[PDB]
């Protein structure tokens, strides 16, 4: 049982110091058994075992003991794992002086040298006075595991851990607020560090793992368009490569390429479908990213009136030869009201080649009356090459694939246009990012690094509705968050001139919220009965108004954005001014804040960030906060999150006091209350929202799921003003207790 | 005798489970037992090809993990490949002649096809992580422990098809063949059928779950994640096979077909207890064959032996037999994460989700009720 | 004899397709037959279910159909239901003890599963258009015409099963059991196997195709579109099965696997040809009785008879036999543009 | 038609820029019904850190299949399908894996 140091120097067995470590880890908790941990851990101890395995196995044996009756083993295992992190990093437990650590890391080349170029030794000392190292104990087990496996500055090909979470937070804050007048930048850093290490604001994986280091690509989500030409396709592939190499999830609008059978080069060759090009983009996105901090993901969009849509709706399928399937790239279908009425009337929908009908493609997005007129005219014309598919057939096929493979996302364009902060005529919206979460204007390219194209880069953040106790902390957090995100917008490094142009000219953002389930269930409400419409209206009015007011203060202080004359906030129109009227019958809360005064203020001055709010899935970043992943309800009082960094048990927050007030995903009678909540959110939020759907056959007769119910939920999500539909989480009664 | 279509009409709602008339046309409206039709539907909706979980990172993880762990993984996969070949081939030829109800015979055929897909999957996740599938697949057949387990399972199938060929060629009673007397007794045929069923239940109950325990204990420690997901799909289908066989033989034994079958159930029940003991001993010996070069993190001889004992306890108690060990707790409590697929909020865009249901939707649109919907 | 786990280790690329050492391991990397690998690949690709097609308008049209049309439609459905029940049960027991390569073994297993799905498709079509599928299936079992066809089909099948059980039980030579004289022989076993395979080929290539032609000529009038879709999917799966069986017969008869099998096929050519012709004549007589109340909606007996002639002559000339008819142009062209696209 | 296209010899450095340029060139030529020969042997092998330990490297196979999907795109309405040959040195760390990329004994992945 002899212990072995990290270099070979064996030593006699010493388990009593490890027992002391366990008694420190489990100090101040309840309903735990270090004796049970010892019994479960003292079996896998062969002779001459190391300490890098004693600690790993004891953490695993004390972490697999999380359940719905002893929920303090999460804190036990988190404290054990953070002890192991301190050990592996700094040898001992006592963290080092911040200045010594940062200078050693810049010597190693880990951090950035502008930190030492800007700050001084006295500033680093008084910042060391800020850090709260004993805050680490406040982590959850999934928090520490995700942090260690993905966030801390580390070597990949070796597996070495350098820093701690406190240094991570303090240096994120420092590098965020280093370009400010020295009088108050230290106070800004102190306040932002307090607000980010008290879990009052969450910040995503890209910036959370990137703003310390010489790698500079903090834009979480990227949006690219693809013209109808080989040069534009090469530019799209090059962009995909250069960005997925830098921790970015892609949204590709490829629904502009001509369809199969369309002539090429004035009529000498003939096209061969878009499956080869989709395969090419898939191999581009999947190639140069797997080694990094995360995998490469790219959603691909097309409009449902595409000619090949009957063969493109399936590509994500499970039953087909590789030669006609691309099943590692999420898909997105763009549909609107003309298609919906062709469905309801049961009439035929026609399909044209999106490059053989003039103006129809951009009519589809810009003006719906133009779309109607051109659709009817080209249907009447009897010289085009067109196809004809029954509407119930096509919509049922689409929902069938959506349910079968979970990942055929749905995008209603006309809401993204007629309810947005951009105007539909000079800067329309033709796509969304990977998670159907944002919506920004783009333009096709011609070369890799030209200036006549745009690639929409958007960074993200979110609030923690499970930490705030009123609705003024939201405004303070808003001013801090907008400051930080504009700092990053100007501090980034853009590998493509087109994206640099777009991001610097629009200063777009995204700030959503997490922990919504814990908020809405601490206020004694639910998702199903429809008793949270008022609370959602109130909370999201507060969020949007505080964001706009903070951005207006920032615009007054440091000028507007260099493309404001292309937004819909210059002509003085607000989300409460242009929301969808059908949201009236399902909500009766009035507007609280001084929206008309804010409107005249932004009219006179302008906004700094052209797009403030957007609601995010927040899968990974919401685990460090021990929060709930956004607007979704949990799936169990002990939920299991499954990532490549280990499967993780996570107790829903304050379970011991709210073990009867939540509403787990598999208890709601349906998704109508949740679709209404999402409709209200979308009304009050500028750009798109990532909304899921749920379907449990065990709540239907004959074990089926009625396509009538699928289509009714889709048409309701459209009628109540929801831009997009993200998932189709499908249950399956695979029960095996053991 | 046997025939693929008997002209004598009969109400298929009154024929016994086994040994009745060769089945007429297959229909799925007037169904005698509901469990088998439910399982047919579930496994028609659980369809999954093996090429949907990109394991490209797991080739790296495997060719990086050490030698004894390489041995563990590849040995478990070889053994499972052999046994799923055997068990995708046997049910058809053994239990298919002895079926009197169409729901049961098509459940048998769907079970055989599911095991075919399973063997294809194992072969696929062997053909990926190494460069010598030839030597791996040849060591499969040649290896001593693999061979002994496969023999221990296949002997019963051999004896049962032998006796069924006897009973379908000669007839009932005592008969003389090639100058030697044979005693084809339908009672002994039923006893051999129940013995075969209980051996198959043992097999798909304890052995494969020990193997899954090992291959999932790998992926608890951040390794072989796509392979773990594929074997998760496989463990789902295997739990479904397990419940199927369980209900089948429990219905036979309870006394829903014949009191003589109940008496045979008592005798062969003692015999099946002494059979399950041998199965558990074989699995313990396989455990101490795998874990000799040294343990991994969280899996060794003691833990895997504990798991064998506990899983045999549970399968016995659930199959209506005695308890040979003490009813202790679960030694690897983290296997419920891989088996129970209800509260596992997987994070997509990284790892594929195994919760789809192929084509299990009605698709009967009420276009008029839709037309009464103003947008 | 027979066993499920052979103990030896044979060169699986060398063993003959039939009547060799029974397989022990399922192996996919070293494929002796790319045909029977691409077949299982395409069949796993073609998976489907009934619970994807709409049949409500089908039911309403059936209610609003003429009585003789209800008769012909439901009778053809009865015919194909019997056919695919036989095909769903037989191949496993009839062939799996006789196969010596895992490729062909897994192909036969997926074939049986596909026929199971077909049978479920047929019962699902039935119980959505009428109210008494009980009496539908009872008239299936009792109806003497489809009974006459079942006689020949299941007779070939159980003759083969009997001889294979004899050969796996007793051995070879001349034997006595219970005071009889039975003379098993590998040559006669191979002859019966070849005859059964010719029967399966004729079935999968002729009967189902007449049924699909009837159902599609029905759907051409813009009635029973759900049946149109389902029968299209089933015609796809059956064309796959037909190609598999034809390649099996060619790999047997061409002398590439067994010269004994080559000589036996050269002996039984006559029985194969006569089986094909008798099957075709049974199809045309079934059609004659089908058109009892006159004719269907926009067709006669001559067109369907010439269609049966066309299909049987093409399949015969493809499998490598003589031509039993004086071929002419395609009588029902649109049919060939409705089944495989 | 001032286009008389035949073989094209291209070299692929060890950088994302050079790989992007190589894929762009091969697709731009295959669109002209040509045939490609690439010296892709410079791409560093699996396990070698990227940006001084900042990231892990996946190998040569992703980029090889990237050039493959680029070369196989749209030469079906012409005279020659997408035809290409790569080159690599025997002393490459992953030669025992790159020597077996044409046989069917392995999965597509
Ligand atoms: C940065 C990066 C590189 N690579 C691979 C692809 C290229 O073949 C190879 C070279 O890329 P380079 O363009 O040379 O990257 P680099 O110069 O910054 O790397 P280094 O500091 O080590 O010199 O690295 C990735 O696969 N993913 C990535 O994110
Ligand atoms: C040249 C060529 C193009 N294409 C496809 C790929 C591109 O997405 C699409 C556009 O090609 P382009 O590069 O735009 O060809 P072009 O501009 O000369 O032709 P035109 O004037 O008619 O627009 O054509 C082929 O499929 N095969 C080919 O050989
Ligand atoms: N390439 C890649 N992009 C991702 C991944 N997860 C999220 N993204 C992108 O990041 C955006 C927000 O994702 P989010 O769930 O908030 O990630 P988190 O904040 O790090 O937890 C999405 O729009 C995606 O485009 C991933 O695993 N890989
Ligand atoms: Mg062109
Ligand atoms: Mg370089």
């Amino acid at each position: 049982l002899l212990v072995t140091k990290r270099d070979g120097s064996t030593e006699r067995i010493n388990l009593d110091k490890i027992h002391r470590v366990l008694d420190w880890a489990a100090e101040g908790l309840h309903n735990v058994s270090i004796s049970q941990v010892e019994l479960r851990s003292h079996i896998q101890f062969y002779d001459g075992i190391k300490t890098s395995d004693i600690h790993e196995t004891i953490i695993k044996a004390a972490a697999d003991l999380i359940s719905r009756d002893a929920p303090d083993y999460q804190y036990l295992a988190a404290r054990l794992a953070i002890f192991h992190l301190r050990k592996k990093a700094y040898g001992q437990f006592e963290p080092p002086a911040l200045y010594d650590h940062v200078v050693k890391m810049v010597e190693m080349g880990k951090y950035d040298n502008h930190l030492l170029e800007d700050y001084t030794e006295e500033e680093f000392k008084q910042m060391d006075t800020f850090i709260d190292h004993d805050r680490d104990m406040t982590f959850s087990y999934a928090a520490v595991k995700q942090l260690e496996g993905k966030y801390l500055v580390q070597n990949r090909v070796t597996g070495e851990i350098y820093e701690s979470a406190q240094f991570l937070y303090i240096l994120v804050a420092a590098c965020l607020f280093s370009n400010y007048p020295r009088e108050t930048r230290l106070q800004y850093v102190k306040r932002f560090y307090d607000a980010v290490s008290t879990f009052k604001i969450s910040l995503p994986t890209p910036i959370m793992s990137g703003v310390r280091t010489p790698t500079r690509q903090f834009s979480s989500c990227v949006l690219i368009e693809c013209g109808d030409s080989l040069d534009s396709i090469n530019a799209t592939s090059s962009a995909i490569v250069k960005y997925v190499s830098q921790r970015a999830g892609i949204g590709i609008n490829a629904g502009r390429i001509r369809a199969l059978g369309s002539p090429i080069r004035g009529g000498e060759a003939f096209h061969t479908g878009c499956i080869p090009f989709y395969k090419h983009f898939q191999t581009a996105v999947k190639s140069c990213s797997q080694g990094g901090v995360r995998g490469g993901a790219a959603t691909l969009f097309y409009p449902m009136w595409h000619l090949e849509v009957e063969s493109l709706l399936v590509l994500k399928n499970n039953r087909g030869v590789e030669g006609n399937r691309v099943r590692h790239m999420d898909y997105g279908v763009q549909i609107n009201k003309l298609m919906y009425t062709r469905l309801l009337k049961g009439e035929d929908i026609t399909l044209f080649s999106p490059s053989d009908v003039p103006g129809l493609y951009d009519a589809f997005f810009a003006d719906q009356e133009e779309f109607e007129r051109l659709y009817t005219k080209y249907e009447k014309d009897d010289s085009i090459r067109k196809q004809r598919v029954k509407a119930v057939e096509l919509f049922s096929l689409m929902m069938q694939e959506r349910a079968s493979t979970g990942r055929i996302y749905i995008q209603n364009v006309d809401h993204c246009n007629t309810h947005s902060p951009f105007d539909p005529a000079i800067a329309p919206v033709r796509q969304s990012n990977l998670c159907l979460e944002i919506a920004l204007p783009t333009k096709p390219l011609n070369d890799v690094n030209d200036e006549n194209g745009e690639i929409a880069l958007c960074t993200l953040s979110a609030f923690n509705l499970g930490a705030i106790n009123n609705l003024d902390e939201l405004e303070e957090l808003a001013i801090l968050a907008v400051r930080a995100l504009d700092a990053l917008l100007d501090y980034q490094d853009y590998p493509i001139p087109a994206a640099k142009r777009g991001a610097m000219g629009r200063r777009t953002l995204g700030i959503g919220v997490i922990n919504f389930a814990y908020y809405l269930a601490k206020h004694g409400k639910r998702y199903s009965d429809g008793s949270a419409n008022n609370l959602t209206h109130k909370t999201f009015e507060a969020i949007q108004y505080y964001l706009l007011k903070a951005s207006n203060e920032l615009a007054k202080e440091q000028g507007a954005c260099p493309w404001f004359n292309e937004t819909t906030y210059a002509k003085g129109i607000l989300p409460i001014d242009t929301y969808k009227k059908d949201l009236d019958t399902i909500a009766n809360e009035p507007l609280h804040y001084d929206w008309e005064a804010l409107r005249e203020s932004i009219k006179t001055h302008g906004l700094r960030n052209s797009t403030l709010s957007a609601l995010m899935p927040s899968e990974t970043s919401s685990q460090i906060s021990n929060a709930t992943n956004g607007i979704e309800p949990p799936r169990g009082y002990v939920s299991i999150k499954a990532s490549k960094d280990g499967i993780l048990r996570q107790v829903v927050p304050d379970y011991e006091h709210l073990h009867d007030a939540y509403e787990l995903l598999w208890e709601m009678p349906g998704n109508d209350g949740y679709l209404q909540l999402v409709g209200i959110m979308q009304k009050f939020i500028d750009q798109s929202i990532s909304a899921n759907t749920n379907y449990d056959p065990s709540r239907f007769p004959s074990g089926k799921v009625p396509m009538q119910q699928l289509l009714k939920d889709l048409l309701t999500a459209y009628k109540f003003g929801v831009k997009t539909l993200y998932y189709q989480n499908t249950r399956d009664g695979a029960e095996d207790a053991q | 005798a046997y025939t693929t279509f008997s002209q004598t009409k009969n109400d298929q709602l009154k024929e016994p489970m086994f040994f009745g008339q060769p089945v007429n046309v297959a229909r799925y409206d007037q169904q005698k037992y509901d469990i088998f039709e439910k399982l047919i539907e579930k496994q028609l909706s659980f369809f999954w090809r093996p090429e949907q979980v990109d394991v490209s990172r797991d080739r790296i993880d495997y060719q990086a993990l050490p030698e004894h762990e390489k041995h563990i993984f590849i040995s478990n996969l070889k053994y499972q490949t052999l046994l799923d070949s055997i068990q995708g081939r046997s049910p058809n030829v053994a239990l298919l002649p002895l079926i009197s109800i169409p729901e049961l015979e098509t459940w048998v055929e769907t079970w055989a096809f599911s095991e075919t897909i399973h063997s294809r999957s194992y072969t696929h996740i062997i053909r990926n992580i190494v460069n010598d599938p030839s030597v791996v697949f040849d060591d499969i057949v040649t290896n001593e422990q693999i061979q002994k387990r496969a023999e221990g399972i296949s002997s019963y199938y051999d004896e049962l098809i032998e006796m069924t060929s006897y009973w379908h060629l000669l007839g009932e009673g005592t008969h003389t063949v090639n100058g030697k007397t044979v005693t084809v007794s339908l009672r002994e045929l039923k006893k051999k059928l129940y013995l075969c069923l209980m051996s198959v239940n043992a097999l798909e109950a304890i052995r494969f779950y020990v193997s899954f325990a090992c291959s999932f204990a790998f992926a608890e420690r951040e390794l072989m994640e796509g392979n773990a997901k594929i074997i998760r799909l496989i463990a789902r289908d295997e739990a479904l096979h397990l419940t199927g066989t369980q209900h089948m033989l429990n219905l036979l034994r309870s006394g829903a077909d014949d009191p003589e079958m109940a008496e045979i159930a008592e005798e062969c029940k003692q015999e099946c207890y002494d059979l399950f003991v041998q199965a558990a001993q074989q699995e313990k010996d396989w455990a101490d064959y795998l874990f000799r070069d040294g343990s991994m993190i969280g899996l060794n001889k003691d833990i895997l032996c504990q798991y064998v004992e506990y899983i045999t306890n549970i399968r016995m108690q659930a199959v209506g037999l005695d308890l040979p060990f003490q009813t202790r707790s679960n030694p690897i409590p983290w296997i419920n994460t891989w088996l129970v697929s209800d509260n596992v909020q997987v994070a997509p865009q990284e790892v594929e989700v195994s919760s789809y249901l192929v084509g299990q939707i009605d698709s009967e649109v009420d276009t008029d009720d839709l037309s009464n919907f103003q947008l």
